[PDB]
């Protein structure tokens, strides 16, 4: 039962460096891994170093959902074979390059 | 039929009515019915007030005082603050001379109460003041209970009555009554946060209040040209009472022996919702039309209630319009010529990305108050935005964390009726006789987690 | 546009999931419904 | 006329195909038949895919959750004895 | 919202339709933007004559506000509904917020005098919100599932009213009613009106975004039922009896002549 | 008719009418509930009327004659209108709206 | 009491549809329509 317990119990949230401001708030920070050494290697943590973007939630894909789903729903409900009342249409594909 | 006047029969063809669209919302064998309330137990407990015994000094205006929570009792869960006003007196050897009365001050409370704190050994946990309070006050104001409010707390067309010197028609005294400030905290929000004294043995509570010199709550008016300037002991009779008597009442509760031993030795969280404050910026109309202000907030905010505060004078406060008030006919304060919010549009940005675009000022002032508040303020200003459903609601809802967000900004475009007013040349009894000046005030209120184990308290988060 | 309410949905911290979060988190814009009894009523002198 | 009917044409999206979401594409949902106040919809011109596949995908190397055991790896963790034990921030995203 | 049919104008309709990339919307408001009003020294009435403008700005001149579905029509409000849910559901402390925002300022309401006479004060130009009452809005439980409903077309319509019967001309002396003419106001009557519809999204996370997809749900809703107005004569007759006709479960009757 | 002003309001709505007129019944508990509470569907029930008796001032002020700054200066014309407010059922299945009940 | 209001059974009532229908030879015999979309 010691003074001033409160200021010592509990914990605090990390504080970031004014570096991981300038990261992109959509797509997260690029996987750098940091250098070590005693010439000019600067020691920068990742972990208040690096933005881990938006997409964390959004994305992902799993069964259902996300870019895949309504892919293989679209391209097994458009029609192929001929046009006959029309001049022929071509499946336009929305992958990734 | 008859239909006589003890007629039950017409409702037996309303009773027929009912096929294949009624099944859906009324019978069934799990539905429930009125008339038939449930009736369960609740707990066995008691409520009494209790004075808090002063600590440190004595109450006086310019000074601050500190009062302990009275513990030994189980449960707190009001508190409010008495103080009795000076008695005024004019002199008819004042500096203005016959030209000059004296009033109290626009919400004579929320004013000389600032910086009230709430603090748990030598750790803050809760602190509100002025802009806070009238924020409060005029967004979730319960109806029916204005009236008493205003008489709780001045402007009850009494206290801010100027009147003019002796010799003058107006010789009346401003009455001396006291005046009672409930004080918003955690735990008087609801009755379901309650501070538990039992299970807090080892924590000392201690209540801070500042209050405000004398000379920066009396409105010395000019009554024909409308100035206003600071008040002097010489300027009434009877000089300044610096030092004035207030107490600190506090409510307390008890409960039964049989759940006060049985919920001892445990380990309780508790949600609260406290209030943080941007620094002030001076704004400027003349130079630029467009403010912005750099908003750092720690952890999950809830609203945002901003106004524009005319700071031209000290003595007078409560003041978000861009022309000063000034004496009218009947000794009576009125409202001058034009009276608009300074504010014409305003957007938030999350680093170059604009959350809110430039709506308009009617927006924050109607529609956000329409459809997430229980009330809409009646005086110019107060603007707020709410990223939650219901503001006064205890429960959390929607809201953001501003520890993980980038710099946030607020942009605030001018009026041209500021921009007019800025500068002087304003006529007799118009307000803006002198030039203008203008301050920008931010209020954050955001949620936190108090945990209560071993007999004490403390932040697991900070 | 919604740029601005996904970064403000990523902001998702320990506080968030003690607040908000969890399998049997009970949501918004659903709301249950449940039946009611079959009444009439009208005054009487 | 033999250069106009070789090849084809692009598909042509209906009006209500630019009214979703640009960033991440609308739901898939399966449209109903019927003969009774039934709208055969097509999917192919009536959905919007999103823009989750170019910029969007949980790569090897990319990735928030590619990021995340860098950060746990380089995190410095436990206690200390010259601060006030820093907690872990959980990303994580699970509503 | 973007609009994509006609424009807006005093005396005709315009549909705005309810776009997706929400997950709930929750609310709607009208925003409109109005003229501004100087009486003319060449009205008939002369000297004797005053402009201002009608009860409940807001609330009038717009009506037969509509919400449908594709081609359905689903519900639908005008201003006798409006006057009678804002006058017996009304929350106070809210109703001086309302009754300053349709309108209603007193300084739109008092008559102006014409420029020759002692009170030269023209009519202020400001702009002024109507929140639509939907279904949607009543409740935040009850949300539209936009991205659950990609396959419809979900329409605003709204009918202003020509601004001849916006304006009252009152005689100072008989208190007598004409109607308006362009030339009697300077700058003519403009038929073109300011005005723009906005709707409150909602955000959820993916996880159960679209979990909820590929489902089936039920809503109950309320509507309105507007029986056409009779005619009625008080000189012939003092009884009056008139013959309903609705459809679904009633909760309440308004009426009022 | 002060029935129907001030009764009905005082129970079964959450507000009084400021201004003459607005004469409400109601067959639920709550007006304002989104809730359903009591209620009669008109579509099964016969027909029905409402039979309304009119104040001898409406009679007097219809005809005109009255002097300046007194309203009924010219003869006076009225018209009844009726509003009733009344629950629906919709449904949401494979990305469609519609009444199930029709 | 209530056994005066209880012990009775009141006669069926019609919609207001029925009185279009053609009194001297009846309607054809139609089943009506089922089903949970558009269906009355």
């Amino acid at each position: 039962p010691h003074w001033m317990d409160p200021q010592l119990m509990g914990s605090q949230t990390t504080q970031y460096s004014r570096n991981r401001g300038y990261g992109d708030p959509i797509r997260g920070d690029l996987p750098i891994v940091p250098d070590d050494g005693g010439w000019f290697a600067t020691r920068a943590n990742p972990a208040h170093h690096l933005h881990t973007g938006a997409l964390s939630m959004i994305g992902g894909d799993a069964s259902d959902c996300g870019s895949t789903a309504v892919q293989q729903l679209i391209k097994k409900y458009e029609d192929k074979g001929c046009n006959n009342n029309g001049l022929n249409v071509m499946s336009s594909h929305y992958g990734g390059v | 039929t008859c239909t006589t006047g003890a007629g039950v029969t017409s409702g037996f063809i309303d009773l027929a009515t009912y096929d294949n669209l009624d099944r859906a919302l009324y019978g069934g064998k799990d539905a429930t019915t009125y008339f038939i309330k449930e009736h369960y137990p609740v707990g066995w407990f008691t409520k009494l007030p209790t004075m808090a015994t002063r600590v440190s000094g004595n109450p006086a205006f310019g000074q601050e005082f500190s009062v302990g929570v009275p513990r030994s009792g189980d449960y707190v869960l009001n508190a409010w603050l008495t103080l009795k006003t000076p008695e005024i007196k004019l002199l008819e050897t004042n500096r203005l001379g016959a030209n000059g009365t004296v009033r109290w001050t626009k919400n004579l409370m929320h004013n000389a109460v600032e910086h009230a704190s709430l603090t748990f050994n030598d750790i803050c946990a809760q602190q509100f003041n002025t802009a806070y309070l009238d924020a409060w006050t005029q967004f979730n104001m319960c109806e029916g209970k204005r009236i008493g409010y205003d008489n709780m707390i001045g402007n009850t067309s009494d206290m801010t009555n100027p009147t003019p010197a002796q010799g003058q028609d107006g010789a009346r005294t401003l009455p001396s009554k006291n005046l009672v400030l409930p004080l918003p905290f955690f735990f008087s929000r609801d009755c379901g946060l309650a501070l538990p004294t039992v299970v807090l043995p080892y924590n000392e509570i201690r209540i801070n209040i500042k209050l405000r010199s004398l000379q920066e709550l009396l409105v010395f008016q000019n009554k024909d040209t409308g100035n206003v300037i600071p008040i002097s002991a010489t300027d009434i009779a009877g000089g300044l009472a610096d030092t004035v008597e207030a107490y600190v009442y506090m409510t307390v509760g008890l409960v039964s022996n049989v759940e006060r031993c049985a919920m001892a030795g445990t380990v309780r969280d508790m949600v609260v919702e406290q209030m943080q404050a941007a620094p002030t910026h001076i704004v400027n109309p003349q130079n630029t039309n467009n403010v912005h202000v750099d908003m750092r907030f720690s952890h999950a905010v809830k609203a945002l209630f901003f106004m524009v505060q005319n700071v031209t004078y000290k003595s007078v406060g409560s003041n978000y319009t861009c022309v000063t008030p000034v004496n009218g006919p009947g000794n009576t304060v009125m409202e001058p010529a034009m009276s608009v919010d300074p504010i014409k549009s305003a957007s938030l940005t999350y680093e170059n990305t604009t959350r809110l675009a430039n709506m308009g000022v009617e927006y924050y002032s109607l529609v956000q108050p329409w459809y997430f508040s229980a009330s809409i303020p009646v005086y110019t200003g107060y603007h707020m935005y709410s990223y939650a459903l219901n503001v006064g609601s205890v429960h959390p809802s929607g809201s953001t964390n501003y520890g993980r967000l980038t710099n946030a900004s607020i942009t605030v475009t001018m009026s041209p009726e500021s921009v007019v007013a800025a500068a002087g040349g304003g006529n007799n009894n118009s307000g803006y006789n002198e030039p203008q000046r203008f301050a920008l005030v931010v209020i954050a209120v955001n949620h936190n987690v108090i945990r209560i184990m071993n007999g004490s308290m403390g932040f697991p988060i900070l």
